[PDB]
């Protein structure tokens, strides 16, 4: 306990969380940057502290001095994260909520939802667990690490590794997706017509089916994914899917895909191979764009 | 209208200013805006 | 693609840092604190590579016009290593505040950098002023960088320049604003500097 | 299965409406085939053809040659038939050939008789030609885009719409007073105004320069959902 | 020129500025209150730039902005419309009047009174205010008798 | 402890998506739920909010589960359509929710917001009356123009009530009219539409309360009050939102004699001609 | 001298620009007559005529009346000449009547000559008629109305302006990247361009509303102070 | 088109935008 709580009531916020308003009270003080208002709140004891993100660069800062502030002041502390323009992932938000952030409040919500939920943490403890090494934490936030197209002995081990990882949220590692292509084109073909953007995004080819393994994508947010790493409409390269994004789900699927014959595994085309595009698309930089092409009317 | 006034103020007849932010801005937008990138050249 | 901007902290102060992290600029925060702004300028060197130095005051903000109107000498003599820009200050100096004429009576420095700097650009004894002003590289590692040795080391380094043969220049289209001191006390004190530093130069 | 959408001004949105209408409807599984009828040929910029692609039906059709030829792919459930480039002297003189585009009327008869397809957006223009009457005497449905503002509020009241043809607002700002009267005066009176209005959004403006429908350029914003919304209701009512 | 929620817009002629706010003139004071919020807009050139703003102080037609918080780029908009602008120094510089010996003389006489009378409200040394306080009643009779 | 996993949740909280694990449980209405939650222990519900009508009955909902039910359950409220004000938000809060998410969130971020309050202990106090609650979401109850002394006084007995938010009672706003127009005239142009706002005029001002209107929030409610643009009918504004300064102003304003006071009062046409 | 106003595409703000304009040049002490030659006839009512007002110079000529019974005497020192009210049998059938109308140009001649009005403004579409044309032709100067957008980015590069028009700019926004990055273009690569523009204003959507000018409407308000230095523009540029 | 302006002046707000407004006021007459 630290049991003295005498600036229960002051909110020391950044300046940016309050967009222009005047200080509601006497009891708010407003600071530049997430800086100044780290070195006043390592003095305060249960004071709420708001903070302001507006990049992504700093997330990691933003998330260690959460975690000094918080393994040092106690749990009196009220720590809230105010998401202004877009900054946050989920992944993101998970690792500021386990450094120490009471809550983090998305940029969609308004000012006056975001007064009213700053009042809604008052008189409340932190009672969950921050660990001591902050770099399992920072770890936690991208498990993975290897993006594109790999061999079906290395997509298999490696979503494996990360459903075996007990240091990540349960049923949120991510989604496999089985992806049957249109009967006009192949799986090579199909292949060569996706474009993951993300560094834990992965792909293999193997049995005339496309897996792919999103990693911490939602199954609400799954048409989202393949409409960023695929020409936008889906249904034109692929005709079924089959989805699975629990952790029992996804480790028998894994046990069934290895028992496929490496006779039936696939390879990528080969540079050479990629003069004529499998459909009428192209992919400037990160992003595709379908290019019309004569047709006769019937 | 800065360097008009700088011109208009002292001298400066043949110092022709290169507004790189223009450019750069402009090298921006026509790599943003296909249509502007397909009219433009 | 060539122009790079570096802030360069004593203080090792994260705010700086994660501000520099933001705009996309340079950082260099040195772990040890020895001859203090002409220190900081050396390690600083020791890692930028560009053919020009120009150094800045905290306060001077530059125009965008600046490195145009000043870089089309360094191509036209080689032998130049020093370029000087006036001192303007748009925060009222202390004569200013306290006696009530700002807009009227002319600054205490518009004198020295209106009129005597461009005297000395005739004879090739414009000495560098500490802000607003463009050092090529290439002479100035020769010198050992920024002397070290008195109080005033711009006028220092600029003398050292002057006398291994390179010239120097000045331009008088003001194109950078600073602040003035903010009380009495504090132009006493900075006076005092200049003039402890000069007659140690003497 | 035909459906034109005239605007009962110009600058309204059609063009732009037309194509995000058709992305949503082949997203939503139909076939569907546009027309561009508006001789300024702007449609086809919002599906990736270049400036300098002349061809087009009406081009095919004043050089005699055949119409269907002139038609693009966009996807396997979209096909887009544009106009085609005219020379300025066939803008300077519109009535030398306002007269020779009339078999368009019977390919697309056909087309509707076919059933490769199952919607037919007409974008067409507001200059009273003869075309564009015939044109819309195919069209089973109409859609009239309006803005809310003074002169379409004018024109509501003095210019003829086609008949059964449902209104439709576009370019809807935020904290406009007089937008609003107008708006509940329509609520009010307006008994052809649809239930949905699409709001003045940035991607609408942005996808013309992208060159793509903004269904296809932001999926994520307000005016794609909206003409989703637009397409479920034309799925469920103007079907047959 | 000022931007109302509304969709408004109104001229204005700005009049100073600084980091944090803006000082502007409208002529009849059109529609401001002292806490709108206000997208103030300035050009650089040919080039029009967009900042919010927040009223603090409605006297008539001389009204105070407040920057709200801005990016990074409408921070380096602000500067590059405000502060980094190669006309304001030279200008400034050259708007100085030129010296006249005679009022010069006349001005420091009256920076001397001034100070005097200055001295005449506090003291260190308490004996010292008699005699700056008889020293400014004799001056100022004299001023009055010229 | 045993359930603290188990996730007990309306249907309308995801809007379609399926259940996104073993540990939840989806249910039609926010009453089935609080029954089923009643033998929950440390669970997380989440209740739904569509209209307006159902604040009440889910505060008393909220209310019971808090006190039967310890610190650790997990109480969450989703809003999925427009339907709350700031203070249903706070009474629900009061009667035991851990917070509240808007509308304005999708789903990932609700998502998210469920995962945040997991091992977390509810430590502010319910009390055990529940009309002491419900009383707090409007304590004036009148409306429209008030004589000075009427307003002053209603005003003063809203700033006394000690079971009120704290700087967060109100807004007060003195507005003096532009030259032209009097104040009377001002006060027909001014129709208030909620329960808590009163006018009133005096000395060539027209002072305004909004009950338990925000500052950042004002001139959204202006709006709504006055049929012109706030600014082509006033010249200057001077608020009052905090405590001691809108006691400060009540009592600077009571020291105004009558006598100034207030009361409400009981084109060109183009020609034809012809040109030559 | 006679300044006609003409769009790149319906829409864009011809009839509130020449209203306005109108206003300012008689602000200025100017004699102005302003004409209207498109037959929506919606340039009246920016003058506080009446909507049952059918009376007009086109429906003059289309009933053997004389045309010059229809002007209006709005001030001392500014005329309107409406169009007038044309049926929906003579909307829908624009052939029957666009060549009847030609009587106006020798009418508008002997107006420019008699010296009465110093500045005779025409309101005219983009419908490529010949009345169109022949009063564009009768232009001593041309303005361009156009909007800050790719839809007029496309039609500058593939229709053509009237000989020596200049481009004017209305309804530009406030935050539209799109926006910024065509101006930019448009800096360097346009010529004709003015150096001034209109901006999106609530009261130019007002005045229509109030039947009044910008000017008469609201005198603080930008656009009227902007469509004021286009009348100091026209005074210095265009005066003959 | 299909109007309906009977019955228009039984409402406030719509009132209050024709007083406002000539040209609506015109119209629903
Ligand atoms: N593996 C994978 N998953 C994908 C991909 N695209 C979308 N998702 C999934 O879809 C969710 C919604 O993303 P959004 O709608 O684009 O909306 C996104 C987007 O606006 C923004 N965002 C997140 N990360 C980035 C990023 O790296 N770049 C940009 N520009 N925006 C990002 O944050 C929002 C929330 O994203 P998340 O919280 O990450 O949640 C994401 C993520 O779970 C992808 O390429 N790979
Ligand atoms: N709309 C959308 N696009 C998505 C999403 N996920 C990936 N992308 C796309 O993928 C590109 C590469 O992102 P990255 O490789 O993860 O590499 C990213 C990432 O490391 C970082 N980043 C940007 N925004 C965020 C964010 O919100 N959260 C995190 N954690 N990183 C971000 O910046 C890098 C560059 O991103 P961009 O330049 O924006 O370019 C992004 C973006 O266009 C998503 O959810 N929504
Ligand atoms: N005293 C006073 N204050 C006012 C009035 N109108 C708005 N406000 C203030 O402005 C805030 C924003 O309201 P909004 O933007 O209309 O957004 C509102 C609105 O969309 C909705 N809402 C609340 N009550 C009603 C209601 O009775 N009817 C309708 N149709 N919507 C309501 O809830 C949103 C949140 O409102 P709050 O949380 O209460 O927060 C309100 C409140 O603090 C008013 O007439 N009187
Ligand atoms: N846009 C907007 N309009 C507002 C707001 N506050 C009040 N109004 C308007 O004022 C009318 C009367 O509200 P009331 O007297 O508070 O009386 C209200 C109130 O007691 C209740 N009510 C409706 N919605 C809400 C809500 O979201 N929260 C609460 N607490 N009560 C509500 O129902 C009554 C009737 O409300 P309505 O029929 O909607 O009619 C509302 C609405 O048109 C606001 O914040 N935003
Ligand atoms: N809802 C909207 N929000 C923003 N911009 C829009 C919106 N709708 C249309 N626009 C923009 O308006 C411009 C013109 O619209 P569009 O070309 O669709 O109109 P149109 O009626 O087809 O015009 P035209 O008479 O030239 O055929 C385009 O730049 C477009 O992006
Ligand atoms: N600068 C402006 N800001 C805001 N609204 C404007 C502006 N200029 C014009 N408007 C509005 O645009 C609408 C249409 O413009 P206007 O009436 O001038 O038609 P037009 O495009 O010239 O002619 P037509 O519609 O017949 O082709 C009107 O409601 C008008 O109030
Ligand atoms: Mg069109
Ligand atoms: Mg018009």
């Amino acid at each position: 306990e630290i049991q003295p709580r005498s600036d229960e009531k002051r909110i020391l916020s950044n300046v940016a969380v309050l967009e222009g308003a005047p200080p509601l009270s006497e009891h708010w003080q407003l600071f530049n940057n997430n800086e100044v208002l780290f070195n006043e709140a390592r003095t305060a004891q249960a004071a709420t502290v708001v903070f302001s993100l507006q990049q992504n660069a700093q997330i990691e800062p933003l998330a260690r001095s959460i975690h000094t502030l918080r393994r040092q002041r106690g749990s009196a502390m009220k720590i809230l994260v105010r998401e202004n323009t877009a900054s946050l992932r989920a992944t993101d938000e998970r690792l500021l909520l386990a450094c120490g952030a009471n809550m983090v409040i998305p940029w969609n919500a308004p000012l006056s939802r975001c007064l009213t939920m700053i009042e809604s943490v008052q008189g409340q403890k932190f009672s969950r667990y921050v660990p001591e090494d902050i770099t399992t934490l920072l770890s936690m936030t991208q498990p993975l690490k290897l993006r594109g197209f790999q061999k079906w002995d290395v997509f298999c081990n490696a979503v494996n590794n990360m459903m075996n990882n007990p240091l990540l949220p349960a049923h949120g590692k991510g989604v496999l997706v089985a992806l049957r292509p249109v009967p006009g084109i192949r799986v090579e073909q199909a292949l060569t017509l996706c474009r993951p953007n993300r560094t834990g995004d992965i792909m293999t080819i193997g049995g005339n089916r496309l897996v792919l393994f999103l990693s911490f994508c939602r199954i609400n947010d799954l048409d989202t994914a393949l409409n960023h790493i695929f020409p936008l409409p889906t249904g034109d390269i692929f005709s079924n899917r089959m989805v699975w994004f629990e952790d029992d789900q996804i480790s028998a699927e894994l046990v069934q895909m290895r028992l496929l014959a490496p006779e039936q595994w696939g390879m990528p085309l080969p540079l050479t191979q990629s003069s004529k595009p499998v459909i009428n698309a192209e992919h400037d930089g990160r992003h595709w764009r379908r290019i019309p092409e004569p047709m006769r009317l019937l | 209208n800065d360097i008009v006034a700088l011109k208009q103020a002292f001298s400066l007849p043949d110092i022709d200013y290169a507004d790189i932010s223009q450019r750069e801005q402009l090298a921006a937008a026509l790599k943003r805006w296909p249509l502007l990138a397909e009219f433009a050249q | 693609d060539k122009l790079n901007i570096w802030i360069l902290d004593d203080g090792g102060r994260e705010e700086f840092r994660q501000f520099a992290q933001n705009v996309g600029v340079k950082y260099i925060a040195r772990t040890t604190h020895e001859h203090a702004k002409a220190g900081n300028i050396n390690n600083a060197l020791k890692y930028a590579k560009g053919e020009f130095v120009s150094i800045f005051d905290c306060d001077h903000v530059p125009t965008r016009s600046f490195l145009q109107m000043t870089m089309g000498w360094f191509l036209k003599e080689k032998q130049l290593a020093m370029m000087q820009t006036p001192h303007h200050f748009f925060s009222p100096d202390p004569f200013e505040r306290n006696l009530g004429r700002f807009r009227k009576t002319p600054n205490e420095g518009t004198l020295f950098y209106g009129l005597v700097q461009d005297g000395n650009d005739m004879w090739d004894a414009t000495f560098f002023c500490g802000s607003c002003a463009v050092i090529r590289r290439k002479p100035l590692d020769e010198i050992g960088g920024i002397a070290v040795e008195t109080v005033t080391e711009d006028a220092h380094t600029s003398l050292r320049l002057h006398r291994r043969g390179y010239t120097s220049a000045y331009m008088r289209i003001p194109q950078a604003a600073g602040l003035a001191t903010e009380s009495l006390s504090a132009h006493i004190g900075q006076r005092i500097r200049w003039a402890r530093g000069m007659v140690q130069i003497f | 299965a035909v459906l034109g959408l005239q605007g009962v001004r110009g600058g309204v949105g059609t063009t732009t409406i037309t194509a995000a209408l058709a992305w949503s409807l082949q997203m939503l599984g139909e076939n569907v085939l546009v027309v561009d009828a508006c001789p300024d040929n702007l449609l086809r910029l919002s599906f990736n053809v270049d400036f300098t692609h002349r061809q087009g039906w009406a081009r095919a059709m004043l050089d005699g040659q055949d119409w269907r030829d002139a038609g693009l792919r966009y996807t396997s459930q979209l096909d887009l038939l544009p106009f085609g480039q005219l020379s300025i002297e066939e803008q300077e003189n519109p009535q030398h050939w306002q007269t020779r585009l009339s078999d368009i009327c019977s390919g697309l008869q056909q087309l509707k008789a076919s059933g490769r397809y199952q919607w037919i957006l007409i974008d067409l223009p507001r200059d009273a030609s003869q075309i564009t009457h015939q044109l819309l005497s195919l069209c089973d449905h109409s859609l009239a885009i309006v803005n809310v503002d003074a002169n379409c509020h004018i024109r509501l009241h003095q210019q003829a719409l086609p008949d059964g043809a449902h209104i439709l607002i576009n370019n809807f700002r935020i904290g406009s007073q007089v937008q609003d009267d107008i708006y509940q005066l329509w609520l009010q009176s307006q008994r052809r105004l649809l239930p949905m209005l699409i709001h003045r959004d940035e991607a609408m403006a942005e996808c013309l320069a992208a060159k793509q429908p903004v269904g296809e350029y932001r999926s994520d914003a307000l005016a794609a959902e909206e003409i989703l919304t637009l397409a479920n209701w034309c799925l469920l009512n103007y079907s047959g | 020129a000022i931007a109302r929620e509304d969709g408004h817009l109104f001229s204005c002629t700005v009049q100073d500025f600084s980091d944090g706010g803006l000082g502007i003139k409208i002529n009849g004071q059109a529609q401001i209150l002292e806490g709108q919020k206000v997208n103030l807009l300035l050009k650089r050139g040919q080039q029009e730039y967009v900042f919010p703003t927040q009223v603090a102080r409605v006297m008539g037609n001389e009204v105070g902005l407040k920057l709200m918080p801005l990016t990074t780029q409408q921070h380096i908009d602000f500067v590059q419309c405000t502060f980094a602008r190669a006309d304001t120094w030279a200008l400034w510089q050259d708007s100085y009047p030129e010296d006249k010996p005679l009022e010069s003389l006349l001005d420091i006489l009256k920076l001397g009174f001034r100070g005097y009378r200055h001295l005449a409200e506090f003291a260190p040394s308490s004996v010292k205010g008699i005699f700056r306080v008889l020293t400014s009643l004799v001056s100022w009779v004299v001023s009055f008798i010229p």
